[PDB]
RNA sequence: CGGCCAACUACGUGCCAGCAGCCGCGGUAAUACGUAGGGUCCGAGCGUUGUCCGGAAUUACUGGGCGUAAAGAGCUCGUAGGUGGUUUGUCGCGUUGUUCGUGAAAACUCACAGCUUAACUGUGGGCGUGCGGGCGAUACGGGCAGACUAGAGUACUGCAGGGGAGACUGGAAUUCCUGGUGUAGCGGUGGAAUGCGCAGAUAUCAGGAGGAACACCGGUGGCGAAGGCGGGUCUCUGGGCAGUAACUGACGCUGAGGAGCGAAAGCGUGGGGAGCGAACAGGAUUAGAUACCCUGGUAGUCCACGCCGUAAACGGUGGGUACUAGGUGUGGGUUUCCUUCCUUGGGAUCCGUGCCGUAGCUAACGCAUUAAGUACCCCGCCUGGGGAGUACGGCCGCAAGGCUAAAACUCAAAGGAAUUGACGGGGGCCCGCACAAGCGGCGGAGCAUGUGGAUUAAUUCGAUGCAACGCGAAGAACCUUAC
RNA sequence: AGCUCGUGUCGUGAGAUGUUGGGUUAAGUCCCGCAACGAGCGCAACCCUUGUCUCAUGUUGCCAGCACGUUAUGGUGGGGACUCGUGAGAGACUGCCGGGGUCAACUCGGAGGAAGGUGGGGAUGACGUCAAGUCAUCAUGCCCCUUAUGUCCAGGGCUUCACACAUGCUACAAUGGCCGGUACAAAGGGCUGCGAUGCCGUGAGGUGGAGCGAAUCCUUUCAAAGCCGGUCUCAGUUCGGAUCGGGGUCUGCAACUCGACCCCGUGAAGUCGGAGUCGCUAGUAAUCGCAGAUCAGCAACGCUGCGGUGAAUACGUUCCCG
RNA sequence: GCAUUC
């Protein structure tokens, strides 16, 4: 357990909470609902490519912002998917929700989405070295990215002995608190088990 | 001042150090000093210090030289060896202890006295001067 | 149908049943086992076993090696043999040209023909490398008859040396003996004890005896074929080097067998025996201690004359000869200059002995004019590791044993050099409550808590050197809870 | 404090160099060289907390200077002045001075300052290692069960006990025990929860419920060690408080197995612990209480944290461990 | 001084 989660390490300084509310008495109930919402969302738009979910609460208003690579599949042109999700949302939550389905500017700068892309290639029996190098090159071309690291571990290539390989390009200063490190993790599903993909994308320094 | 091993055969690498020298100097031409804490102010200023002492007469170079003139084949063995590996003609003053097979155009003479040094340096310099004028 | 080596997946057993030429595949997910589907190579054949050649430059004539991988005899001398500097003439044996005879047929090979094609068959060339006869050439090898001096040897004049042998002889020191002086310790180790003393030791002084080795000089220096050789003197005696070319005129080199020499230990007979010291005793150490350490101590170590014939007898490098950058020490001679003529002044030259470095060589390490480089002549030796330098036979020896020298069987290696790590009761340099300096605890008692063990119908499961054990449990009466 | 890469260069090659050497640092920290030239992950810094000051601001916090009350208190009118709370900012840089030094890194000392030399302490664990741990948080490949290896319930067990190990707590006392008086904290918690006064019980507690979603009220006006006084007098005791008998309280549907607490009685071992072994370098060790999470209740002497009182010693690197 | 084994 050698590496502190990059997001949590910077949570007070360089990154921000993925949910905004205040409650004293309702805190436990709010968390329970959040758990339910995020499990309902993480297992719905899997092939849509979700990076972030932000949940805002106040009175009964439940604002859910879903960041996605392409919103096309997250909203049918008839609103079909928005209506289906809002239906299950309000049902579960008990109150009224406003899905603000957004979209990500630079998909290939987004560590969670880069992790999903590597994972899906491994799910489609792509040589893991290929997927690693592809993600590295795509990310480094984009203007903010000053460095990237990608790590895949598990039964790589279907072998019986676990391997943990990593490729790195540029700077990835994990120990620097002011360094803006974007972290993503995704679990690729394969005939021989699960292989974990971690991505660290350094995008520069924040002073506040 | 000092021949950095690889100045010729590793030209693409030392060419980056040249970019960094110009970056640092140009940031100063505008004013990158007295901006931060002494600590940083000096750290940046300690780079130009060394970079110029070793690359001052190279800042102009953009490609490996077409020919190399050397004053002491033995004390400059690395420089001569790099030139011969790139097939760059070496012209050099050979004293009795130098090896005449490494050097294409050998001018016999004392490599150790400042008088004979300055003499032949200026001779080959005037040759270059006449070539530039006759260009 | 793993890689060689063309051709892959599923199911069935899971270190079993089995596969396999080699490396290797089978341990409940096998492209290697068995079956099936598919594939590949061959086809009236396809595989397997046996046998020979190839790959194997792995007995190397073409075509290999011997510093450290397997391999230079311990070192010389010399027999047979192999090999041969310069030059004149001659023979025509080797060599070479040509011609004739022969080299049966078949086969082989080229052509052409005949079976429908082919296999097969036939015809005509070539092949049949050889051998014999005649005739031609004479560069090279050889024979024969001469010449020459550069190799080899001799002579003469100098020179350095622990080269060898014999005899005599010198001093220091150890031991013992005799006698003073003088006491109670001495001796020994990491620490002790056996031991020697108190019956007069050790220590100190004087005298005597006797044996062995020769401090300083004395060195990575000299001499010797190697083994080896160091106190001095004398006697006898071997080799080397330089100078001079006086002399002989290829007389040279190497050498299977053979002969001689050959450290130390050992053996025989006779002497000697101070010190040292296998064996042998005690003491100590240790679990033991047939050892290392201590106290003693016999063969032996020494001499005379024999025997033995081995050593990491090593430069782990056979001998002779020529050639291939230099630099720098040192030993033995010659000579030219600078000149005081001081002289380690400097040069040239010949012969040794070291170090460092080119070219070239080498797997690398390294070698490098003192080759492991470039070449020629002769000898010895190697052919995977073990079994084994053993057995048997034989020769030699007083004996110990030496020399010559297998096979069965067994392994898929055994090796050389170098590299990165790790490790060391290796080194250097630094750290940490590591020790030291301190203060307070634990191991003893009672109780709480976890665990092992034992119980139990169940005492749910997990953790279980450091890094499990008041740990998962931040809460086991029911619930929790898995028993 | 190390672990590596790119491009050069050296080697037939594995590799080497860089990363060695000299100096220096807590540090592969930096300097000087240097066939190497650069770069990356580690180091350091950025973040939190503690120590000083400045500016902004006064309720629920503070009370100096003015009014009004106490039989009690900032209690109350009020006041920005001191604290304090929380926002922004300054400050430490070997920056300055003297001597060491390669006119280098860096070093020894001095001034100033709350602080001096990474000020003290958190957070932060490089490339890897141990086929370390966890299929019992969760997830998951494959295998197995599906009238059970799923699932509901009552009772029992996880609490056994001839022993052994490990981590703790309480002791063996006078630097103490007991009784009386009296002083000084920080941090934190509270809604079918924390609960004040009064009254009733020896006490655990009962009754009843003020006031607080809290800088307000409750957790006493919040501690214990401490300080003053008295008593015991070296005794297995007025030390110790295990065990066991009786009588109770509270939570809970229910305290037999198997809860905590209270009162009366009882009064065990234990006289400072063998070989051996553990922690700690200053607000540390030692010692004293307080709070929190889990939680109806608690096996809490555990764990996480908070303040009070406060030492001794470090010549030094010969020896043991890493 | 002593320090065997896996
Ligand atoms: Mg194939
Ligand atoms: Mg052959
Ligand atoms: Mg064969
Ligand atoms: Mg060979
Ligand atoms: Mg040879
Ligand atoms: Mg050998
Ligand atoms: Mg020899
Ligand atoms: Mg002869
Ligand atoms: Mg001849
Ligand atoms: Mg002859
Ligand atoms: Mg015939
Ligand atoms: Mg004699
Ligand atoms: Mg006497
Ligand atoms: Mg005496
Ligand atoms: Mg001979
Ligand atoms: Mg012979
Ligand atoms: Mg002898
Ligand atoms: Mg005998
Ligand atoms: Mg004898
Ligand atoms: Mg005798
Ligand atoms: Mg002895
Ligand atoms: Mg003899
Ligand atoms: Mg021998
Ligand atoms: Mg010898
Ligand atoms: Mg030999
Ligand atoms: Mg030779
Ligand atoms: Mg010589
Ligand atoms: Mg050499
Ligand atoms: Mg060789
Ligand atoms: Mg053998
Ligand atoms: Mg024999
Ligand atoms: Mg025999
Ligand atoms: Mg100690
Ligand atoms: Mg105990
Ligand atoms: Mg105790
Ligand atoms: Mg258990
Ligand atoms: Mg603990
Ligand atoms: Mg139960
Ligand atoms: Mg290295
Ligand atoms: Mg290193
Ligand atoms: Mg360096
Ligand atoms: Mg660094
Ligand atoms: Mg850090
Ligand atoms: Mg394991
Ligand atoms: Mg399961
Ligand atoms: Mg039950
Ligand atoms: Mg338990
Ligand atoms: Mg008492
Ligand atoms: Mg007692
Ligand atoms: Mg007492
Ligand atoms: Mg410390
Ligand atoms: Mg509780
Ligand atoms: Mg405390
Ligand atoms: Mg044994």
């Amino acid at each position: 357990g050698q590496k502190i989660n990059p997001h949590g390490f910077r949570l007070g300084i360089t990154t921000e909470w993925k949910s905004r509310w205040y409650a004293d008495k309702q805190y436990k109930d709010y968390v329970k609902e959040d758990v339910a919402i995020r499990k309902l969302l993480a297992t719905g738009l899997e092939r849509a490519g979700i990076a972030d979910v932000e949940i805002e609460r106040t009175r009964d208003r439940v604002r859910v912002d879903i960041h996605t690579a392409r919103p096309g599949i997250v909203i049918g042109r008839r609103g079909t998917e928005a209506d289906r999700i809002r239906a299950d949302l309000e049902k579960l939550t008990g109150k009224q929700v406003q899905l603000n389905i957004l979209e990500v500017k630079n998909p290939e700068s987004q560590a969670q989405l880069v992790a999903q892309g590597v994972a899906e290639q491994l799910s489609n029996r792509v040589a893991f070295r290929r997927a690693m190098r592809k993600a590295i090159q795509s990310a480094m071309r984009q203007p903010n990215v000053k460095g990237i690291r990608v790590q895949c571990s598990g039964r790589l290539g279907g072998a019986e002995m676990s391997r943990s390989e990593f490729y790195r390009e540029g700077r990835v200063p994990l120990h620097t608190l002011r360094a803006d490190i974007d972290y993503g993790l995704y679990e690729a599903k394969t005939t021989f088990g699960r292989i974990g993909v971690k991505v660290w994308i350094y995008k520069g320094d924040i002073v506040g | 001042q000092r021949w950095l091993g690889g100045m010729l055969t590793n030209f693409s690498t030392v060419h980056k150090r040249l970019q960094r020298l110009k970056e640092l100097e140009a940031m100063e031409q505008t004013g990158g000093f007295e901006g931060r804490t002494k600590k940083e102010i000096l750290m940046l200023t300690r780079e130009k210090n060394k970079l110029e002492r070793s690359l001052g007469g190279i800042r102009d170079m953009q490609k490996v030289p077409s020919a190399v003139w050397v004053v002491d084949t033995n004390k400059e063995h690395i420089a001569v060896g790099e030139a011969r590996k790139l097939g760059i003609p070496v012209i050099a003053i050979l004293d009795t202890n130098c090896d005449p097979d490494v050097v294409d155009y050998p001018i016999p003479g004392n490599d150790d006295a400042i008088r004979s040094a300055a003499l032949l340096t200026k001779v080959i310099a005037s040759a270059v001067a006449e070539g530039l004028q006759a260009r």
